[PDB]
């Protein structure tokens, strides 16, 4: 079961999540990725159910490129925060309800970076580090011990690890190698994935 | 003039000339000749050849076990009439589990192809049928227009030269009720032949023929299959 | 099933013709007068009001929209009955939602939308009247007109219906800002004294008043007492 | 021009393409419906446009309920399609009020269906006028008419079609209030052979139907032993 | 709603509001598109000049997605919304395909949409033809046109608008493996064939281009400038 | 339960010429803390606040839609809203999902744009309005909450009064109640002037 | 004016008429039926050396027994093709078996006067479709050509041409066409026949040919199969 | 019914749509409304026709229309149907706010609201909307800008334009006078005031003829404001006393 986390600093926000698609007992995949690009600077990662989670993250992610197309330029971290929760709020009480969890992470060119939370209800939050899943019950309070807001990339990518080495420790679930990625003002970076 | 360019428009005249030119179409398409017996009902239509390498237009169309349509006028009009009939049979076998008797169906093409001579914007069907059916009450022949009028028939033709047809059907309908299946097809191809220019005759590749009667589920002959009813025009 | 074309179109000099038209019909109605007083509104109307027959209080020009606004029109009476009957409807609907009387200028723009709509919906004609519309909310009073093609305008006073050039020059040389209500009734009975024919009666004229106490006809015997002096 | 839609009047108040169906039905050969002391018949004069045609093929006379027979002229599609609106109101008002709808009403309601078509650039007026009978005891005999504008009236006798004039002409005749219908036909028949133009038209079958004590209320065809008398009876009139 | 037939055959099989949408093309401002050997660029005129307009805002030339971009001519804002219809599609496609259209994919649903509108009650043909250009996953660059009546075809060089016929008649003696055996040769094949028909050369040549996976550069008039003295000297020798 | 999904707290209160409103700051997830900053009190003119707890998808629809409709009914009239008919605007809304409502219970707090004059009131979820002349609460502490506002409030309490009441009202109430507090924060909003608090509170 | 479904006084829709003489701005298109298979073949009608040959489409494969070749406004015939695909596919699904050349053509034949502007759906069919089409496949019956016009008639023809030059070919057919003629000799024969008709050089980038046969699904010839062909002719 | 539909969406000959060109004219014929982008804000200026003595005096302008918090916009043609298109405007900025909780930058509004007049050339059978307008407006992309759109549903961005009566001398006067790049507030209103000046040339300009509204950045918050007549008095006397230095 799925775990994402997010960490802002001054001037980028670092993210990452497992790896595995389960089904009963077994792990189907160990290469999965659930981080969704939807701009250049902007990352939407989501869980959930089957089905719900890749149709809700690419609806969005085609919306955001479509509104690109139209205007020229971008959707800000926080308008496609806001776009998301639109949608997902509206559906909400619908004959389609998408049963998904997320993050967004992004930087933007005068607010700098940022780092939303939402839930499956699509009430949004904006924070300087989150995570979803049974995972973020051993690892948020690992986030609230050592996180500082000024934290640089190399020591949130420490502060990453001690969450991802947590639940090699301590959580039931089999969980063995995570995406890692980092946004600031020159985009998205592929880290190396975080493995055990 | 200012008149006929609207299926609602009436003229002073109490007419309707859209009415009248749909039926227009029906004058100006290949002949066909139906009549029937005691026991049987015969239809016989030209099938017209685009070129001399074409198959030759269907003309006679099955509608259920019991029934079966020879056709004159726009073959759109008539494959979708064609269908509203099929489908009145199917319901009703489907409902009831017995035939839609032929002079109920005949009803529902009237009724049918009337709503559209009274809206504006719609036309009516260019299309006009010879109905040939077996039921309860024996053979029957209708015709029907695009006026929705239609009619009981102990024979009629359609289409263009049917005048003629029509007379030979006149001339020799005392004798039709008596006759046997062979005299009666015989009977139909006579009036057809009426219909062509005096150069020109019946062939295989020309006539169609379509049957229905108390021991008989209506079945088409064509091409090779006509030309025992052929020999023997003698 | 409705005509779904607009019977209003623009001609080749840019009019919207069938508005210009409507506004003949208005221009040929039977005159109205309204004037905005410093304390109130006075509006008034004649009744093109052949018979002895007539029951004259059987139906009335100048009608109660809420306990605050009232109407009163030139031109084609049952086209005015229809945008009555909508403005009361649109006045409810404001109060239903924000449980305060429609302000009159809200009251206006919503009517001369519904006259706008006349003027490029399918299948119909704009309406052929021109409203006036009193009021009294914010402490003060209102005086709107609303015209076949839904455009407004506020007045201190106008006229409208037959001869209303020579009524607006009338009212022109004679309203002031500072003027009573009493006597803005008076001035308004003779603007149509203007351009009446036939001797008046308080049951050929109607007149209504809009103040802090809110909208109302007044009674053929008030009209009457106003009818001595003139 | 003002007579090319049922939505527009003429400058004298008229409604041409309602008067345009009207010739409609003048056009056509004629039917009679007469009123007796203990029922109501109907007669019509039926052009047989081809030798081809089975005895019976277009008939006008219908069966628009157990109780109520329905006579027509004009362009019979349209005349068709007002017997099954007349089927459909009949039937309609027994399920929702559990008894046989009274003549007048089936008349008036069948006459508002009619008249709705009359109002419309988006349809046409019936080309058709029909006559409506029924008797019960209760009710007694009763005949009303329906034209093409929609109005509906009730009678004692009455024409339509091409000699509706000389047709009333003969009806007047009769003192068809002490008469039974047994009578009756006969002087339909007559009445028919009087008015055909056998110079102009040259072939017509006689239509008979009734409804009365006779028939215990409910509309039937004349039974063909006494339409042959009744033909005889007229033939030998006319000498 | 309204279902007036607006576009119905007349004698002799002509579709005459079809015709009239064709007309309203002819009245564009010109618009030239080549397909180079690992290029495509476009070129369009004008409009009017005008000191005081935001250039920005009026370009004929516009990006339907990262590998796909159109010039049109004819009526601006009936462009608008085939562009705008177009956009979405691409969106669709990359959902349901996970792959970026085909310029032909493109160009077919563009057509197929400007035919609907000549078959469909209570509408007008669009006013518009455009050219449409770019590079399939393979690496091949297209340019294709597209005009009211919904026909398409596949074009090495095309003009559209307001004196296409000559200046196709320039591409035809022109367009050679030598004219496009560069990128700024293939540049310059565009600005010369404007260069006939526009009006103050120039000035007011709109000018873009797409590169293999390189998505679109629109030129500034500093760097198209550069191109027409480019071509000016060289047309003295 | 669930308006007790995010828990939540929010208050508001009368004094002379001025009043105030006042929430916690929590959001979490059933027993779980997410963030402390989250907001619950949002600006519907320059001297009218509404304040929404409950389920806080809700609390973020109700408040956005809300301001939708404010901003038109503003441009379309003369004016800025008086308390009263903002009252009413938001009943109507509530009750327009009658048979699936919004989770919310807001209250409002303001003056008057011409008269100053103070106005509290708060909503149930369906949109049933309640005035009062003292105080209104809404929340999963809301017995928390009466206990202290009937026991501490005065009429005609000044500026700094009121602020000093309904501080002590909140943070003790939410003391009380496992799932409101995180901190909170307080607008006093009078005539001439809004002043915002974060008051030091419990983080437990 | 006057409204798309008024009939003339000779009993024909106007509209459907002025669609068949737009089919005479066409293309000249050529069928032929062999016992050993069918052919189609067609002109382009190439305006301007920088336009792609290959993107004039004018035969295209319904599935894989059954081509079609259109002449007249080609826009119009998309939808058709379309709906030829779309029904073929749908029987297979259905039925699990290929559809007969007769079915197809009537599917796609009962489309043809479903147009009008007060019966149907908020914007319809407001005019016939200005197209011809021919048919081209095997089936259980053998090999099979069949034609149709904007009427929605449809017929079963050994040999037909359609569009611009149809008359013309249409001689040229009856001349050269017999029932034991091969396959090879149709294809000799279309192309001829072209060469005669057409206004432009016949070439092998400038027509089109497709056949096909009770062996092999719907072959389009390659620019070097059509060189081959040309040869002779 | 095909006898009386007069066929609002189709071309001409000419490829021309007859209803467009001529809600255009209409709109010629309307009061001049100009409107002018500076350094430091952008105006707009507009002929009042409302001006018989009678009237009343209830909002704060004629023809000026505040869209949202960063945006106004003012209009010339039918005055009804400038009235739909306003708060047609005002529902698309509002539904934008919702979605993405910050303003619609410009030229998406114009775009959102141009697509609307296009639809009404093309399908639906209506006349057009009789109205040309001014947007003025502040986005984070692009500051101070300035937009024209017509019946036709096309729209332009614009450094200084006019619509309505005398706009090609309007604009004429504009290409002379303009500086790009270097005007302010003070000098646009000097300029507009000109322009008005020499266009209402029926007859002699007044504050109560006339109608102006600024817009401008204040501490990080758009400011939209109508002049009172002090303010338009005075520049109209600052003008008179300019021209008064024209020779010597
Ligand atoms: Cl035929
Ligand atoms: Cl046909
Ligand atoms: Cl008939
Ligand atoms: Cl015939
Ligand atoms: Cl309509
Ligand atoms: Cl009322
Ligand atoms: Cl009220
Ligand atoms: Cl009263
Ligand atoms: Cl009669
Ligand atoms: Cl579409
Ligand atoms: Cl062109
Ligand atoms: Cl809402
Ligand atoms: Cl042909
Ligand atoms: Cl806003
Ligand atoms: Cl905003
Ligand atoms: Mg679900
Ligand atoms: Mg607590
Ligand atoms: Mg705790």
């Amino acid at each position: 079961m799925e775990y994402l986390i997010g960490i802002q600093g001054p001037d980028y926000v670092l993210v990452a999540s497992d790896r595995v698609a389960a089904s009963n007992i077994v792990q189907m995949k160990d290469d999965h990725d659930k981080m969704f690009k939807m701009s250049e600077k902007i990352l939407l990662l989501c869980v959930g159910e089957a089905g719900d989670t890749v149709q809700f993250a690419e609806y969005i992610q085609k919306n955001v490129q479509l509104y690109k197309m139209r205007n020229g330029y971008e959707l800000s971290p926080t308008a496609a925060a806001n776009f998301t929760r639109r949608n997902l709020a509206d559906c909400l009480r619908s004959r389609t309800p998408y049963h998904v969890n997320l993050l967004l992470a992004g930087y933007d060119e005068h607010e700098g970076p940022a780092l939303y939370y939402m839930d499956y209800l699509a009430a949004l939050a904006k924070a300087p580090f989150a995570a979803h899943g049974y995972g973020a019950f051993l690892t948020l309070s690992i986030l609230d011990r050592y996180y500082t807001p000024t934290i640089s990339r190399e020591r949130a990518v420490e502060l990453l690890r001690k969450c991802l080495e947590e639940l090699q420790k301590r959580f039931i679930l089999n969980l063995p190698t995570f995406s890692v990625r980092i946004i600031d003002k020159n985009g998205i970076h592929d880290l190396d994935n975080i493995s055990f | 003039n200012q008149y006929d360019n609207d299926v609602t428009v009436w003229s002073p005249q109490g007419r309707i000339h859209q009415i009248e030119y749909a039926m227009e179409a029906v004058k100006q398409g290949s002949a066909t000749v139906g009549l029937k017996s005691k026991t049987h009902a015969v239809l016989v239509a030209l099938k017209r050849a685009q070129s001399e390498l074409a198959a030759h237009q269907k003309k006679i169309l099955h509608v259920d076990n019991h029934i079966g349509i020879s056709i004159a006028g726009l073959t759109a009009d008539a494959r979708l009439l064609c269908n509203f009939m099929r489908q009145e049979c199917l319901d009703s076998r489907f409902v009831f589990d017995r035939p839609l008797p032929v002079s109920r169906l005949v009803s529902l093409i009237g009724s049918k192809t009337q709503i559209p001579t009274q809206r504006y914007g719609r036309r009516p069907y260019g299309v006009g049928l010879l109905i040939a059916g077996y039921d309860d009450m024996g053979p029957h022949i209708f015709q029907t227009c695009p006026s929705a009028n239609y009619f009981d028939c102990r024979a009629m033709s359609i289409g263009a030269r049917s005048q003629s047809a029509r007379t030979y059907l006149e001339r020799h309908m005392s004798e039709f009720m008596e006759c046997n299946l062979n005299e009666l097809v015989k009977h139909g191809l006579r009036a057809l032949r009426e219909t062509l220019p005096a150069e020109q005759d019946l062939t295989t590749k020309n006539v169609s023929i379509g049957i229905v009667g108390k021991d008989l589920e209506f079945t088409i002959y064509d091409d090779d299959d006509v030309s025992p009813f052929l020999e023997g025009l003698e | 099933r409705g005509y779904s074309f607009s019977l209003t179109t623009f001609s080749p000099s840019g009019k919207l013709v069938q508005i210009e038209y409507a506004l003949a019909a208005v221009a040929g109605g039977a005159p109205s007068v309204g004037i905005k007083a410093a304390n109130g509104v006075v509006l008034a109307t004649e009744k093109k009001q052949k018979s002895i027959l007539y029951d004259e209080r059987s139906v009335h020009k100048v009608e109660p929209i809420t306990k605050h606004i009232g109407l009163v029109y030139s031109g084609m009476g049952p086209d005015y009955r229809v945008l009555v009957h909508r403005a009361r409807k649109l006045a409810q609907q404001y109060y239903l939602v924000y449980q305060e009387p429609i302000p009159t200028a809200q009251l206006v723009q919503r009517v001369a939308s519904v006259m706008q709509e006349y003027t490029q919906s399918g299948g119909v004609r704009p309406f052929g009247v021109s409203l006036l519309i009193c009021g009294w909310n914010e402490g003060r009073p209102y005086l709107f007109q609303s015209d076949p093609s839904g455009a407004y305008f506020a007045w201190k006073a106008t006229a409208m219906g037959k001869n209303y050039v020579n009524g607006k020059t009338f009212l022109e040389k004679r309203y002031n800002e500072d003027l009573e209500l009493e006597d803005a009734i008076h001035t308004a009975i003779l603007t149509l004294k203007e351009s009446f024919e036939g001797q008046m009666t308080e049951d050929n004229i109607e007149v209504g008043i809009c103040n802090e106490a809110g909208f109302r006809r007044l009674t053929p015997t008030e009209v009457k007492d106003y009818l001595a002096a003139i | 021009g003002y007579d090319l839609s049922a939505s527009t009047f003429s400058p004298d108040g008229r409604v041409f393409q309602v008067e345009y169906a009207m010739k409609a039905v003048e056009n056509s050969s004629t039917a009679i419906g007469i009123r007796c002391k203990d029922g109501v018949v109907f007669g019509v004069e039926k052009l047989v446009l081809s030798k081809l045609y089975e005895e019976g093929s277009n008939k006008r006379l219908f069966n628009v309920d157990r109780h109520v027979g329905m006579a027509v002229a004009g362009l019979l599609a349209d005349a068709r399609s007002l017997a099954d609106i007349a089927r459909e109101e009949a039937s309609n008002f027994r399920s929702n009020f559990g008894y046989n709808i009274p003549l007048k009403h089936l008349a008036d309601r069948v006459a508002m269906y009619v008249h709705a078509y009359t109002l419309y650039s988006a349809v046409r007026p019936f080309g058709c006028s029909f006559m409506l009978g029924s008797y019960s005891v209760n009710d007694g005999a009763q005949l009303y008419m329906i034209d093409p504008s929609g109005v509906s009236y009730g009678y004692w006798g009455c024409a339509i079609g091409k000699a509706r004039q000389a047709a009333k002409t003969e009806i007047e005749k009769l003192q068809m209030k002490e008469m039974t219908c047994r009578d009756i036909v006969k002087e339909v028949a007559k009445i028919i052979y009087i008015v055909h133009d056998e110079v102009k038209d040259k072939a017509f079958e006689l239509e008979l139907s009734w409804v009365g004590e006779l028939t215990n209320g409910r509309h039937e065809i004349v039974p063909k032993d006494i339409r042959e008398e009744a033909e005889k009876y007229a033939k030998e009139s006319l000498k | 709603s309204y279902d007036r037939a607006i576009t119905v055959f007349s004698p002799d099989g002509h579709l005459f509001q079809v015709e009239y949408a064709q007309e309203a093309v002819k009245k564009g401002s010109t618009a030239v598109g080549v397909r180079g050997r690992d290029i495509v660029v476009l070129g369009v005129e004008k409009k009017s000049v005008a000191k005081l307009q935001d250039e920005r805002t009026v370009r004929k030339i516009c990006a339907l997605d990262d590998n796909v971009c159109m010039a049109f001519a004819g009526l601006t804002a009936d462009a608008r919304i085939v562009i705008n219809r177009a956009r979405v599609e691409c969106q669709s496609h990359r959902l349901t395909v996970e792959d970026p259209v085909t310029v032909e994919y493109i160009t077919r649903y563009i057509a197929s949409l400007k035919q609907r509108y000549t078959q469909s009650n209570g509408r007008r043909p669009f006013g518009i033809s455009a050219l449409i250009v770019g590079f399939d996953f393979d690496g091949t660059p297209r340019l294709y046109q597209t005009d009211p009546s919904g026909t398409y075809h596949a074009w090495k060089a095309n003009a559209i608008g307001r004196g296409a016929k000559s200046v196709r008649e320039f591409l035809e003696k022109n367009y050679t493996d030598e004219a496009i055996e560069t990128d700024d040769l293939t540049i310059k094949l565009v600005i010369k064939a404007l260069l006939e028909v526009v009006q103050s050369g120039g000035k007011n040549i709109e000018l873009a281009v797409m590169r293999r996976d390189q998505s679109l550069k629109i030129l500034n008039p500093e760097e198209i400038e550069k191109y027409v003295a480019e071509i000016e000297k060289e047309k003295e020798e | 339960s669930i308006m007790s999904y995010n828990g939540g707290a929010v208050m508001a209160m009368k004094g002379k010429n001025c009043v105030a409103i006042a929430a916690d700051r929590r959001f979490g997830i059933q027993a779980q803390m997410v963030t402390t900053d989250f907001q619950k009190i949002f600006p519907m003119g320059d001297r009218l606040y509404i304040g929404l707890a409950g389920l806080a998808t809700d609390v973020q629809t109700v408040a956005q839609r809300l301001k939708f409709r404010l901003n038109l009914y503003e441009l379309k009239e003369g004016r800025q809203i008086k308390p009263y008919t903002l009252m009413s605007m938001v009943a109507n809304l509530l009750y327009e999902k009658r048979f699936g409502p919004y989770y919310t219970e807001p209250v409002i707090a303001g003056l008057d744009p011409k008269t100053f004059k103070p106005f509290i009131c708060s909503l149930d979820l369906i949109g049933c309005p309640m005035v009062t002349d003292d105080f209104v609460v809404s929340g999963t502490c809301a017995e928390q909450m009466y206990g202290m506002c009937e026991s501490l409030w005065e009429p005609n309490m000044d500026p700094d009064h009121l602020f000093e009441t309904i501080s002590q009202a909140m943070l003790n109430a939410v003391d009380r109640d496992a799932v409101s507090g995180m901190g909170v924060i307080v607008h006093i909003i009078e005539k001439d002037k809004i002043t915002t608090r974060t008051l030091k509170a419990r983080m437990d | 004016d006057r409204g798309v479904n008024t009939f003339s006084p000779e009993g024909r829709l106007f509209q459907v008429e002025y669609a068949i003489e737009a089919i005479k701005l066409g293309s000249t298109a050529i069928g032929i039926q062999t016992s050993e298979g069918v052919c189609l073949a067609v002109e382009k009608r190439i305006t301007s050396p920088l336009m792609e040959p290959s993107s004039i489409e004018k035969i295209v494969e319904i599935d894989a027994h059954i081509g079609c070749a259109m002449s007249g406004l080609i826009a119009d015939a998309k939808t058709l093709i379309d709906k030829a695909r779309v029904e073929t596919q749908n029987h297979w699904f259905t039925y699990n078996e290929t559809m007969t050349v007769e079915s197809v053509t009537q599917a796609v034949s009962n489309l043809a006067l479903q147009f009008g502007e007060e019966d149907a759906d908020p914007g319809a069919m407001s005019r016939p479709f200005g197209v011809a089409l021919l048919f081209g496949g095997v089936d259980e019956k053998g090999p099979q050509l069949f034609h149709m016009d904007p009427s929605g008639t449809f017929v079963q023809c050994d040999a037909r041409a359609i569009g611009s030059a149809s008359e013309g070919a249409q001689s040229s057919l009856q001349e050269v066409y017999h029932k034991s003629m091969t396959l090879k000799e149709a294809i000799k024969s279309s192309l001829i026949i072209l060469k005669q008709v057409m206004e432009e050089k016949l070439n092998a980038t400038n027509i089109e040919l497709a056949t096909v046969q009770p062996g092999q699904n719907f072959h389009m010839f390659t620019k070097e199969e059509l060189e081959e062909v040309i040869k002779d002719i | 019914s095909r006898r009386y539909d007069s066929r609002t969406t189709i071309f001409s000959p000419e490829g021309r749509l007859y209803q467009v060109e001529y809600a255009m004219e209409a709109i010629g014929h309307a009061g001049t409304c100009l409107g002018i982008l500076a350094n430091d804000g952008v105006l707009l200026a507009a002929e009042r026709r409302n001006i018989h003595k009678l009237l009343d005096e209830v909002f704060f302008s004629e023809k000026i229309y505040k869209l949202n918090e960063d945006m106004a916009c003012s209009v010339a043609g039918i005055t009804s149907d400038a009235n739909v298109l306003t708060n047609e405007l005002r529902l698309i900025a509002q539904r934008y706010l919702l979605q993405y909780q910050e303003p619609i930058p410009c030229e998406q509004l114009v775009t959102a609201l141009c697509d609307i007049k296009q639809a009404y050339t093309q399908f639906g059978g209506k006349r057009p909307f009789g109205v040309s307008l001014l947007y003025i407006g502040w986005d984070k992309h692009y500051g101070f800008q300035l937009y024209q759109s017509d019946p036709s549903g096309n729209y332009g961005g614009w450094k200084a334009t006019c619509i309505g009566n005398n706009s090609a001398a309007a604009v004429s006067m504009l290409k002379q006078d303009y500086k790009e790049g270097e005007m302010t507030l003070k000098s646009a209103l000097a300029l507009a005031i000109k322009v008005l000046n020499k266009t209402m040339d029926v007859s002699k300009l007044s504050a109560e003829k006339v109608e102006i509204a600024t817009l401008t950045r204040e501490n990080g918050k758009t400011v939209i404001r109508v002049l009172k007549q002090k303010e338009v008095e005075q520049l109209i006397k600052k003008h008179e006393e300019e021209e008064a230095k024209a020779e010597r």
